[PDB]
């Protein structure tokens, strides 16, 4: 089909000897891609599973570690507090949730299947619906700083696409306003 | 890599150990959570700051959510809600310790209320009547959380006009009893929601308090400037209680009120 | 009203507040429902992801890994120097301070130590896992020693009695399991008194601990002690030997962990930590 095509949703540049933590919301970042924001133009409800995949670019002269974790529906309540915990303690909780481990020396990543968990029945996508944003979030933070053997920058890229799609209730309402990913 | 080294020792436990040291086995949380623990005590001391509270043969009503809330200075604490830092004066039970680790919650809750209270000054009065009733959802006119004191007497005596406006239709369900011959109420509260589950990691009082229930007490010879009446709350888990997805163990701390 | 009842009088006991201890006896309670036989489903798949089994069983807590913290090697290390020291009980506290906002504190426990804390006795083996984050052109050698009782307050002998050797020339990920070996059958569960707990392992780069001396003695609550000693200090292909490398560990519970009788020590604790210290 057309919605089963991988789409870049985030790209990060990693410096040397830094402890950092970034976060995004993949469900609406993917749904606002202009290539996608037109194939869901005339529906009202959506139901599918995201499938993330991480690609690492780092040579054998680097050694470092990163962690990419995913928090399911309901994180908005306990979010203003979770941004106050230091990174090292955040990794303690983040390593129990479904996650992927990024190793720079071996240049390895993985794939991650996100399930559809929601208290309602469908997800609403029409011009102001905040439901896609408040559905699940991705957090990427350093486990160990990045170093190299000298005798300066590594990149992380995430490609997302959803399968098992069901679109219902055709209507005459504009979908969520399309946004070009910041990357 | 991931090399598995040689274990330090071996496990050779006897197949009969549950009948040598303890009595039974403790490995299922569903069974454990079915015992009873002591929650807070449901008083009414917020209303006595009013200058016109009724005195003598009144109705004491308290509306509370049907799930225990974490103790401390939670956002909408009931205990002292007219000062900048309201608070919850409960104890951490087993329900409000294993719950925040999960994603989904659904099911009914069992409560037990035990009545006590003296009358400072005067001799005493017979214990009145006690009611526990559900408060269902309505788009307009729902009963707010908190305590209230309703009068039901007139210049002559009992008046049905103000007696009928203290008790609602009582259609959702109720348990009524006389506290002189049976001073305890054991009730079960089902889920009854239009959406599949709620978020166990909630900490605001009102967010939990969308599923309410009310405890009513009819008392004689009371005082409008002091509260001498209480209930003793014991909370367990119903038969259909369910927690579905274990995410991660949250942080905690030691808090003294 | 027609006959007269001829039946022996029985003896009964009136109970007002029911039995609130057991968990396998039917109750005399009333359900505030229109019908006496209303009930939802206890299935987990009705919300989304398929469950692997019972998500309320306690084995889901004993058997989820957790990253605790990390220590460092610092290649300017002699033949035998202490790098890691820990007790082998599951209650390993981890304090932290709020970064942005007002002053706030809180603790944190692994899944093993969060499920055994309601109980009073514990028994079983625990598996630790070490991972060294370093390049492939690194060569070193460390050893792990386990002392069932007493401790390791002095450097022990190199004997192969309980020493396991790990070298960087083979791999960089290892895991070992310390199993139950004590005279007694059940140990106690550690607890804390104040909001700042005492150290159960040294050193830690997350909590800010820099001490590298052996700790005290807690024999009534722990399965022993686990320490890490250097054998051959590592060398990096740089010449300038003024650098270091770090290594991090994870804790789990072996499929023999179990607990015992109930306890009440979390009565004055709460999971809401972000609005105290006015």
């Amino acid at each position: 089909n057309f919605l089963s095509r991988p789409v870049r949703i985030m790209r990060e540049s990693i410096s040397l000897d830094e402890r950092t933590s970034t976060t995004i919301a993949p469900w609406d970042v993917y749904l606002r891609h202009p290539m996608i924001n037109k194939k869901i133009a005339n529906y009202e409800y959506l139901r599918a599973n995201l499938v993330l995949e991480v690609v690492v670019n780092g040579g054998p002269f680097f050694y470092g570690k990163m962690l990419l974790g995913y928090t399911p529906f309901g994180y908005e309540d306990s979010l203003k507090n979770f941004n106050r915990i230091p990174i090292g303690h955040q990794n303690t909780m983040l390593s129990q949730q479904p996650h992927v481990k990024i190793d720079f020396c071996e240049s390895t990543g993985g794939v991650l299947h996100l399930p559809f968990v929601y208290n309602r029945n469908y997800m609403r996508i029409s011009e102001g619906s905040g439901e896609p944003a408040s559905m699940g979030e991705l957090r990427l933070n350093t486990l160990n700083a990045l170093k190299n053997i000298s005798f300066s920058v590594a990149t992380i890229t995430v490609f997302a696409y959803l399968d098992n799609v069901e679109l219902v209730a055709p209507s005459a309402n504009d979908p969520i306003t399309a946004q070009q990913p910041e990357l | 890599g991931a090399i598995t080294l040689e274990p330090f020792g071996s496990d050779n436990t006897s197949p009969e150990l549950s009948k040598l040291h303890f009595g039974e086995t403790y490995d299922h949380m569903r069974v454990l959570v079915k015992g009873y623990n002591f929650y807070k005590a449901v008083l009414d001391n917020t209303t006595i700051t009013d200058p016109d509270n009724p005195s003598g043969t009144v109705v004491i009503r308290s509306t509370v959510p049907d799930f225990p809330a974490p103790r401390g200075h939670i956002p909408n604490g009931p205990d002292k809600p007219f000062l900048p830092h309201p608070e919850n004066a409960a104890l951490c039970t087993h329900l409000t310790w294993f719950s925040p680790c999960y994603v989904a919650r659904r099911g009914g809750i069992r409560w037990k209320y035990l009545h006590f209270g003296a009358r400072f000054g005067a001799t005493d009065a017979p214990k009145g009547l006690g009611f526990v009733n559900r408060v269902p959802q309505v788009p307009y006119g729902r009963r707010p959380l908190g305590n209230e004191r309703l009068p039901l007497t007139d210049v002559n005596g009992f008046n049905p006009t103000e007696l009928s406006q203290a008790f609602s239709n009582e259609n959702g369900g109720v348990y009524a009893t006389d506290l002189d011959v049976q001073p305890a109420i054991e009730v079960e509260l089902p889920f009854y929601s239009s959406l599949r589950f709620v978020n166990p990691r909630w900490d605001d009082y009102e967010k939990i308090g969308i599923h309410r229930h009310s405890i009513d007490l009819l008392s004689y010879r009371t005082n409008g400037a002091k509260c001498e009446d209480a209930w003793m709350a014991y909370v367990a888990a119903g038969d259909d209680f369910n927690l579905s997805w274990m995410l991660s163990c949250p942080p905690f701390r030691l808090v003294n009120l | 009203c027609r006959p007269v009842v001829i039946d022996p009088p029985h003896k009964y006991r009136p109970t007002y507040v029911g039995n609130m201890a057991n968990a396998d006896i039917a109750e005399a309670v009333d359900k505030l429902s229109l019908t006496s036989k209303q009930e939802l489903t206890i299935n987990h798949d009705v919300i989304g992801k398929k469950s692997d089994g019972d998500d309320m069983h306690l084995s889901t807590f004993f058997g989820r890994e957790a990253y605790m913290d990390r220590f460092e090697w610092k290649t300017t290390d002699s033949y035998d120097t202490l790098l890691f020291y820990t007790h082998v009980h599951p209650i390993l506290f981890k304090r932290f301070e709020a970064t942005s906002g007002d002053y706030d504190v809180g603790m944190l426990l692994p899944p093993v130590g969060y499920a055994t804390i309601p109980f009073s006795f514990w028994r079983g083996g625990m598996t630790f896992r070490f991972s060294i984050v370093a390049s492939a052109f690194h060569r070193g050698r460390l050893r792990i020693v386990y002392q069932p009782q007493g401790g390791l307050g002095t450097v022990p002998g190199f004997s192969a009695a309980f020493n396991r050797v790990i070298d960087l020339g083979d791999a960089r990920d290892f895991e070992v399991t310390v199993e139950w070996n004590q005279n007694i059958a059940f140990r106690e569960v550690h607890t804390t008194g104040s909001n700042v707990p005492s150290a159960q392992y040294t050193p830690g780069l997350d909590v800010g601990r820099t001490s590298q001396l052996p700790l005290g003695d807690q024999t009534s609550v722990s399965n022993g002690v686990l320490a890490v000693y250097v054998v051959n200090d590592l060398v990096s292909p740089d010449g300038g030997t003024d650098e270091s490398v770090e290594v991090n560990w994870f804790v789990k519970g072996a499929p023999s962990f179990e607990v015992a009788s109930r306890d009440t020590k979390f009565a004055r604790w709460s999971t809401h930590w972000s609005q105290e210290e006015f």
